[PDB]
């Protein structure tokens, strides 16, 4: 997806939908939850690990390397993060993309254009991980084929 | 009838670093350093440091006359001397075990200056009034350290000299004396009359004998002679003795004291305040639960580990556009 959302509120990532009802933003729960559960967990374990020895150049030589050793620990977990969430954005996208399949158009940009009419509890249904391809199959196939 | 997917672009501007891209801006981060300080030197937990403006520790403790006014106390959290504090040993010479002394005195709970050998009472057979130099001017006239007396032949005889002090105070007693090495044999003879002159000093913790070295050193503050400055801590119970046939610069004032686990000596032109803190730095103080800092190698009390890195910025969250 080619951009972020200034209007996002409750969290790091989620969906923005305009249906025959209305429009606007929202975000997920567990995906944002277990995100930080893993992140702050990582943020700790890194710095915690540095310490010193007792594994059973005054400080001038030691220090310069301690730093050099430490500085990179960040340049990692940093790098390992911007990839982490990115992975979680992909994962968000695809979990819907497999769910809907033929039912909605992938215009990309995280965006789907529903062939059928989706309104809430169908929406949240998708979100809950429970969405009926059969329920909406025809409602889709008809509208989709007029296009082609 | 769409449903889309996107993410947060934060009002927050702080940028961090990655392998493939350095400058990169993010929504969220954390900084493990502390750049920032109150730009002041404070009372450390309610106790003020000691500040010697134009004096360094030596001139102060010796009682250099340029240190006459200065300040006092029974107590100080730490010690601060400025970049500008030049008033040292005005008679040229080496201060001995200086660094060690500096450390003993960083933090003090009780500090009591007493005159361990009264100038009037103590030295009946030697001359206690000649002891001035132009090397140590005060008020436009020849002078000397306040805490020592430069003793000189009364007569044309400089008899043998022994004085003893028992420490009846409650604490450690810091005692300082010095040894005069004059420039020429003639010089030696005028002062002490005795070419053979030696000096001895002793205690439970201390024993040393001294021979002066006559020789012509380069002129400093007009002195071609030298003066070495020595010291010791006499234990509460302990006794200390002094012998000389010459060349000894006798104690007058000494200090009863009880230490604290050492703070440091901060060297800064930073001003003191009535403020307070846990963690003091040459540049300022720091209130942080923070792990580190790039601020100064030298910290006092409970302080964040020093680090030479520019910036440490992790990532709580994603990039933004
Ligand atoms: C106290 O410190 C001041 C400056 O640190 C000394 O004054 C300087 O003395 C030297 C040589 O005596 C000269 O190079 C400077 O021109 C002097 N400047 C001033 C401000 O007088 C002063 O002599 C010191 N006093 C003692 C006894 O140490
Ligand atoms: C700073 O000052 C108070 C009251 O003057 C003092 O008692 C306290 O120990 C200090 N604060 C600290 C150590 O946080
Ligand atoms: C800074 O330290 C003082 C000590 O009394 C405290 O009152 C204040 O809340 C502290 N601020 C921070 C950022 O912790």
């Amino acid at each position: 997806i080619e951009g972020g959302w200034t209007g996002m509120v409750d969290g790091w990532y989620g969906y923005h939908h305009q249906n025959e009802q209305g429009s606007g933003y929202a975000a997920d729960l567990k995906s944002t939850q277990n995100a930080i559960d893993e992140i702050t967990n990582k943020v700790n374990s890194v710095i915690e690990k540095m310490n010193t020895q007792f594994t059973a150049k005054v400080d001038d030589g030691f220090l310069d390397i301690w730093t050099y050793n430490a500085e990179l620990l960040v340049l990692l977990e940093n790098e390992r993060t911007l990839d982490y969430h990115d992975s979680n954005v992909k994962n968000l996208y695809e979990k819907v993309r497999s769910q809907l399949k033929n039912n909605a158009k992938e215009i990309g940009n995280g965006c789907f254009e529903f062939y059928h009419k989706c309104d809430n509890t169908c929406m949240e249904s998708v979100k809950n991980g429970t969405y009926d391809y059969p329920k909406y199959s025809e409602e889709a196939k008809l509208n989709r084929e007029e296009i082609d | 009838d769409t449903l889309c997917i996107g993410y947060h672009a934060n009002n927050s501007t702080d940028t961090v670093d990655t392998v493939l891209e350095k400058n990169v801006t993010v929504t969220h981060s954390v900084n493990l350093l502390e750049d920032k300080h109150n730009g002041k030197l404070c009372k450390l937990r309610g106790v003020a440091p000691l500040h010697l403006g134009k004096c360094n520790i030596a001139g102060w403790i010796l009682g250099n006359p340029e240190c006459e006014s200065l300040s006092t106390a029974s107590s100080w959290s730490y010690i601060v001397e400025t970049s500008s504090s030049d008033n040292g040993t005005c008679y040229p010479g080496d201060f001995i075990d200086y660094e060690e002394l500096r450390e003993q005195l960083s933090s003090v709970s009780s500090f009591e200056r007493f005159e361990i050998f009264p100038k009037t009472s103590s030295w009946p057979n030697h001359d206690s009034n000649k002891g001035v130099t132009a090397a140590c001017p005060h008020a436009g006239a020849k002078s000397f350290y306040k805490n020592l007396i430069w003793l000189v032949k009364k007569g044309n005889s400089y008899p043998k000299l022994s004085k003893s002090y028992i420490n009846d105070k409650g604490k450690e007693v810091l005692v300082l004396w010095g040894i005069h090495h004059p420039s020429t044999s003639a010089d030696q003879q005028s002062l002490y009359q005795n070419a053979d002159a030696y000096v001895f000093v002793g205690s439970s913790r201390y024993s040393k004998k001294f021979k002066p070295e006559i020789a012509i050193r380069p002129k400093v503050r007009d002195q071609e002679g030298r003066m070495n400055y020595y010291w010791t801590l006499v234990e509460p119970g302990d006794k200390i003795t002094f012998e000389a046939t010459g060349n000894l610069v006798v104690p007058r004032y000494a200090f009863a004291m009880e230490r604290n686990a050492g703070s440091g000596i901060i060297i800064s032109d930073t001003p003191v305040h009535d403020c307070n803190t846990t963690c003091q730095t040459p540049k300022g103080a720091i209130n942080t639960s923070l792990p580190f800092q790039n601020i100064h190698p030298i910290t006092i009390g409970k302080c964040p580990k020093y680090v030479k890195s520019t910036k440490l910025r992790l990532a709580t969250g994603l990039r933004n556009v």
